[PDB]
């Protein structure tokens, strides 16, 4: 029942987009890949803080980091260039990404695909 | 006009 090779990586969205579908799940450090809109054969990361805006009833803040690539390699803010976003993500789930004011980013669910309905 | 231009984090680094 729709058995294949399934992942984190989605293909075409906006930051638009993403504030609404991970908030949509409900599910905190839910990061997804995404192909960028303006920039030039590049990617945004986007990523569910289990910190709401205001409160009891508001939806988790995202953040969208934007995710250079090299060619084949992958980087955000710093010159490191991962050979494939499968291994800038996944140190980052271990790690963390550390924003410049200060909040931590935790990847732990791969905001997959799923399956476009309705 | 009212448009929806979501900001993107500027992490930082060595830089």
């Amino acid at each position: 029942g729709s058995s294949g090779s399934s992942g984190w990586y989605h293909g075409h969205m906006s930051g638009g987009q993403a504030e609404t579908l991970l908030q949509a799940k409900g599910e905190p450090w839910t990061f997804l890949v995404r192909e960028s809109l303006s920039q030039p054969g590049d990617f945004v990361l986007s990523v569910l803080s289990d910190q709401p805006k205001a409160g009891p009833g508001s939806p988790l803040r995202v953040t969208h980091i934007k995710v250079m690539c090299e060619g084949g390699r992958y980087t955000v803010g710093g010159l490191e260039t991962f050979d494939s976003l499968t291994d800038l993500v996944e140190h980052f789930k271990k790690t963390g990404i550390e924003e410049a004011s200060g909040a931590f980013v935790y990847l732990r669910q791969p905001y997959y695909s799923g399956p476009s309905s309705g | 006009a009212t448009e929806q231009e979501i900001t993107y984090a500027e992490l930082n680094l060595q830089k």
